[PDB]
């Protein structure tokens, strides 16, 4: 039994690249980032939704773009985070208290958090209770963002972070 | 059919620090060690 999410390699090869970066180099990603989550779900949004005729096909769109700014929000400060990176998500948080607004991840971290974000999501959903057809058109609405992520990877692109057992 | 919008709440979040898993991404992580 296996939530199947076919990510195309070279997104793969993104998110072990940034692996890289963060465990082995040791260099975290400048926040804010300069194309927040926010942004990059709102531009997929806005252009996908051009080429979809049925009104049914824009609702759910809509409510998986919304879905996933949500998830990002719960996720990041959660499960999202290399060791490494955690010290400037506590600082982030810290900024938050002091200045009393509150954290929105989508609107400071990046493509690249969204990515693993999208990378665990089969682990996410193979422990849920749900519609075996809720989850097959969570698979391909997911299928088809990465598909169109990889369409843009030019423009968004001591040991830990390797589960052996996984 | 449920979208991830009325799911969010029942999908549980893990709190881990972030991993890749070695099924998916080994063959690419040990390429990664050889450039």
């Amino acid at each position: 039994p296996k939530i199947s999410l076919q990510i195309p390699i070279k997104l793969k090869s993104v998110l072990v690249d940034d692996w890289e970066y963060v465990t082995k180099d040791k260099k975290i990603c400048r926040l804010p980032a300069d194309v927040t989550v926010e942004m990059v779900l709102n531009k997929y949004e806005h252009e996908v939704s051009q080429e979809l005729e049925s009104p049914g096909s824009q609702s759910q769109l809509s409510e998986y773009c919304a879905g996933l700014k949500l998830y990002f929000d719960k996720c990041l400060g959660n499960m999202l985070l290399y060791r490494l990176e955690r010290l400037q998500y506590d600082e982030l948080l810290k900024k938050s208290s002091k200045d009393q607004k509150p954290l929105v991840p989508i609107r400071i971290y990046g493509a690249i958090h969204l990515l693993r974000l999208i990378s665990v999501l089969p682990e996410l959903i193979s422990s849920t209770t749900m519609d075996l057809q809720s989850c097959q058109l969570l698979i391909k609405q997911t299928e088809d963002f990465l598909v169109w992520l990889l369409m843009h990877v030019d423009e968004y692109f001591q040991y830990e972070g390797v589960a052996l057992g996984m | 059919e449920e979208t991830l919008l009325e799911l969010n709440n029942r999908i549980r979040v893990r709190k881990q620090d972030f991993t890749l898993p070695w099924e998916e991404y080994g063959e690419l992580i040990l390429e990664n060690a050889r450039k």
